[PDB]
């Protein structure tokens, strides 16, 4: 017996386009829906059903088996109300705690719960044809479908049984559930973690469900890092007061006075500069300021979380997370035969899967890169089994290197 | 006409709507008659049913004549209905490129004959669809009327019809995998590679399964024979190509000559190499009338004339082996201008086409050719359902010099390097580091937002000084004058410092030509200049010559 799902009042169906799709992947996808219709996942439909949702397919983490991948991001917030503030799973501040955190596919206990009669339009997809030879196949699923933010949020009740045994068994692992996946947490030795991971798959495999390592606790900072030197030129104090002048504004209390007046008059760049011992100081505290949190940044669960990332070189990216520009609530930095697009994409979902664990929900990431040709390459590297939110932006000269 | 016997697509009104209940004008008695002999037919055939006034709905209809002839044609103003009907799915998202089309040994074109007629109307939708044909003036209550098939004009129905056709295909297709059918609007293109034997038996299958389905289509001899004049394309059996171009002839071009012209010549494009539009564009720019006589500027007269030679003489495009890979080369024409040509053998086109357009205000090659990979990458995957193998007129070199050091992700899929100039460099390269024994030009510009005049000039640790006035600027106006100045009077090497992020951004960026004049004298500057090193510090900063420069340039201003 189906729950039934209502759409955000006054707004409607998703009508997203298909992008286009390469014969290698169109064919992987028939041969999918071919053998989900069979088993009577998805249901064939008429044109009298307005709707689309763009589906793709990947390949997963070193996987040779073509997948699947719909991009309900528009049905998501076309539900929000659903999957959010009526039928929600709360996050445990407890799992970024954990020393290891390891993620679980979950999205096939799914296929086994009815999709809502009246709601399953709004889940319709189109696998295209080849320069419009002929119509696309148009499905609609019959089941909660993976991707789809409304299905955890339903089986949400299922799941809470499923786990009953091994939770109350071990009262010191975090559980958490986001999307397709499952997050389970624990302290324990490495060994005795990955053996209670493949004790709690067994007793997934028991209702069908049928793992990837994270260490959070073991995730730090990535202060604003100042030049220690010896001999400094017109030039590096530029920078540095530069550097320093923008630290500010987001870190609280940044001193900047001293290293100015040791700028005065109009210099050479390349001419030497004998730094004042008070200008150290000054150094020393905002070395010291900057070595520390911000104070006064907390996380507003009404608030949207946002992601810059900034091409540095050599296989480096920075990236922040924030709610309101400068307030970030956590920055780093992601390191690498691969190339910027490939780089780029293994960051959002690394970035993403922390957000996951930390605050329990994606950032929208603002991409250095163009909306064309990230949109035709991105799925050559995705593995994950959702898709965050993205703009796209033309990072600012400095800000790439104030973040360095 | 046969009238499906196939399912019926559910239709519904737009939520907290009612349907249709228009008035009807009157007619004439000639008229009132017409539409009484075309739809008693109607209901003859079984298209339109009669129906009495307990049917609260009602669309205009109407009837107009032969131009030429002495037939008359009903219309109905199915206006108010399609506004109170559902949305359907896009029909077609694309249309079938001729160079996406595979060799096939036979191909038979099968036009559906009275496509929407020939297909049911769910029956609880038909209510709506009811019109009236008025009495004589006032007295006598109309004649009522409701459909049975699907309308012309109707929202649904091209929807419809095709699902159906969609529908009424499926079973053949299964039993015939090695066949090849077409969906095109209302029409089947069919081939495979059997002889004429088992084609001309196999299109007879076809024909008679899509007759038990209520669909009737055209018996031999009066199928159509290639090449096939299929929308605006001329398809041959072994080529492809666009239907005959003609280039008129004037003595005064006014803005409706010209705006056809280039769309004649950008449909050309798709297979002759070498068409060029931005001269013939310029003119169109701010058009004053339709009828409005244009002046044909030397380069629109001299681009006119390159293109009349590329037509002048046929050049035809080749089909798609599936086999072979594909081959795209991009070239560069000049002002923001590419063409490049798509082949599977070597020089032997499937397509050709063009780039031109202009991404962001300051630009270069180097990300105008990448732009161009992109949309011919897009384009591959649309028609081949494959990206192709690229050799650009860039260096190897060069590209790697520029992706790696710009701040932007970029990725050119497989390619390789074509010398074919002209070809793709980088104009100019800033230091990494300040140049030593070099003249540090601490620039800077003001600008006063009230009587918009400005200040722009510069201090150098050399002694020098400058300041220019300028009379209709904004800050970001002064800003670039201060580092164009600096540029002037500075020779070959020199040390930049600005406060404009806005500047060194665009500078940063190595662009090549702007919509800028300013920027376009500074690049002229950088080029000429053997080492640049620019840098930025904050304003306001107590930062050495800079404070000097804004007390300079601040004075009047602000
Ligand atoms: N009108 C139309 C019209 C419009 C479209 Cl989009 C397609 C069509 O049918 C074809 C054309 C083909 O490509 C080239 C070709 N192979 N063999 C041929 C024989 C004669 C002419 C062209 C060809 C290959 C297969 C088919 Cl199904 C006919």
């Amino acid at each position: 017996e189906t729950v039934p799902v209502k759409l955000k009042p006054g707004m409607d169906g998703p009508k997203v386009k298909q992008w286009p799709l390469t014969e290698e992947k169109i064919k992987a996808l028939v041969e999918i829906c071919t053998e989900m219709e069979k088993e009577g996942k998805i249901s064939k439909i008429g044109p009298e059903n307005p709707y689309n949702t763009p589906v793709f397919a990947i390949k997963k983490k070193d996987s040779t088996k073509w997948r699947k991948l719909v991009d309900f991001r528009e049905l998501n917030k076309r539900t929000q109300d659903f999957w959010e503030v009526q039928l929600g799973i709360p996050h445990p501040a407890g799992l970024k705690k954990k020393k290891s955190v390891t993620v679980l596919d979950v999205g096939d206990a799914y296929f086994s719960v009815p999709l809502d009669e009246d709601f399953r339009k709004y889940t319709a997809f189109t696998i295209p044809s080849i320069n419009n030879e002929t119509p696309g196949i148009r499905y609609q699923y019959n089941v909660l479908p993976q991707g789809w933010k409304g299905s955890p949020a339903i089986f949400q009740s299922s799941m809470t049984k499923i786990l009953e045994p091994f939770r109350k068994q071990n009262p010191d692992i975090v559980i958490y559930q986001y999307m397709d996946d499952l997050y389970v947490g624990s302290d324990l030795e490495i060994g005795q973690h990955r053996t209670k991971i493949e004790e709690l798959r067994q007793h997934l495999l028991r209702w069908g469900l049928t793992g990837y390592e994270l260490h959070p606790d073991k995730w730090t900072v990535q202060p604003i890092v100042l030049p220690e030197k010896d001999s400094w030129t017109v030039n590096d104090i530029q920078k540095l007061v530069g550097k320093l002048n923008w630290a500010s504004q987001i870190y609280p209390g940044i001193k900047v006075r001293q290293l100015c007046k040791l700028l005065r008059g109009t210099k050479a760049l390349t001419e030497v500069i004998p730094l004042t011992e008070e200008a150290e100081l000054e150094l020393a505290e905002n070395r010291e300021i900057l070595k520390e949190p911000v104070h006064g940044v907390y996380y507003d669960p009404s608030k949207d979380l946002i992601a810059e990332i900034q091409k540095q070189g050599q296989g480096q990216w920075t990236y922040q997370i924030y709610q309101e520009p400068f307030k970030n609530l956590k920055t780093g930095k992601y390191a690498r035969h691969t190339n910027d697009v490939k780089q780029l994409t293994e960051a959002v979902q690394k970035i993403t899967t922390e957000s996951i664990v930390i605050w329990g929900k994606t950032p929208k990431f603002k991409l250095p890169i163009q909306k064309e040709t990230w949109e035709t390459w991105w799925t050559e590297y995705w593995q994950a089994t959702w898709i965050p939110e993205w703009e796209f932006v033309n990072t600012p000269p400095l800000v790439k290197l104030w973040y360095q | 006409s046969p009238i499906s016997p196939i399912e019926t697509v559910p239709v519904k009104l737009k939520p907290g709507m009612d349907g249709p209940k228009v008035k009807q004008w009157p007619l004439t008695e000639e008229k009132i008659k017409a539409l009484v002999e075309i739809c008693t037919e109607m209901e003859k055939e079984g298209k339109i049913s009669k129906i009495g006034p307990e049917n609260p709905y009602n669309t205009p209809v109407f009837a107009i004549k032969k131009k030429d002839s002495t037939k008359w044609r009903k219309l109905v103003d199915f206006r108010e209905l399609n506004k109170r009907t559902q949305d359907f799915w896009e029909v077609q998202l694309g249309i079938p490129h001729p160079a996406g089309l595979k060799k096939k040994k036979s191909v038979t074109v099968l036009d559906v004959g009275d496509a929407y007629f020939s297909v049911p109307l769910d029956e609880d939708f038909r209510k709506y669809t009811a019109f009236t044909i008025p009495s004589i003036n006032n007295e006598t209550p109309g004649i009522r009327y409701q459909y049975n098939v699907l309308p012309q004009g109707w929202k649904g129905s091209p929807a419809i019809f095709q699902s159906s056709m969609t529908k009424i295909l499926e079973p053949f297709r299964k039993q015939n995998p090695d066949i090849v059918i077409y969906q095109y609007m209302d029409d089947l293109y069919v081939g495979s590679d059997l002889e004429i034997g088992q084609h001309r038996t196999k299109i007879e299958e076809l024909r008679q399964h899509l007759l038990r389905w209520g669909l009737t289509t055209p018996d031999k001899k009066h199928q159509k024979e290639p090449p096939f004049l299929w929308m605006g394309y001329e398809l041959h059996p072994d080529k492809w190509t666009v239907q005959p171009i003609v280039l008129p002839e004037k003595d005064s071009w006014t803005v409706n000559d010209i705006q056809k012209l280039v769309g004649k010549l950008n449909w050309a494009s798709q297979i002759y190499p070498g068409i060029k539009v931005r001269q013939l564009c310029k003119l169109l720019r701010g058009t004053k009338a339709l009828t409005e006589v244009i002046p044909l500027t030397e380069e629109a007269e001299l681009e006119l004339a390159e293109n009349r030679e590329i037509l002048k003489e046929p050049v035809h495009g080749v089909y798609y082996d599936p086999s072979k890979d594909l081959i795209a080369e991009i070239q560069k024409q000049g002002q923001g201008q590419w063409t490049y040509q798509i082949y599977q053998e070597p020089f032997k086109n499937l397509k050709t086409g063009k780039y031109a357009r202009m991404r962001g205000a300051h630009t270069n090659d180097v990300k105008q050719l990448t732009e161009a990979v992109q949309k011919i990458t897009t384009e591959s995957i649309v028609i081949w359902g494959k990206t192709p193998k690229f050799k650009l007129p860039i260096q190897k070199e060069t590209w790697e010099t520029w992706w790696t050091e710009y701040w932007q992700a970029t990725w050119i899929p497989e390619w390789e390097f074509v010398n074919t100039p002209p070809l793709v460099k980088l104009w100019y390269q800033l230091e990494k580091e300040p140049i030593v024994g070099a003249e540090t030009f601490y620039v800077d510009g003001a600008a006063n937002r009230e009587t918009k005049l400005g200040k722009a000039g510069y201090v150098t640790n050399r002694g020098r000084q400058k300041v220019v006035t300028l009379t209709d600027t904004t800050n970001q106006k002064t800003e670039l004058q201060a580092i164009y100045l600096a540029l002037q009077d500075s020779g070959l090497e020199v040390n930049i410092v600005t406060d404009s992020q806005y500047a060194l951004g665009i500078i940063q960026a190595q662009p090549d030509q702007s919509e800028s004049e300013l920027v376009n004298q500074i690049i002229e500057q950088l080029i000429k200049k053997e080492k640049v090193y620019l840098a930025w510090v904050p304003a306001h900063k107590g930062i050495g010559g800079n404070e000097q420069v804004d007390k300079l340039v601040s004075a009047g201003i602000r």
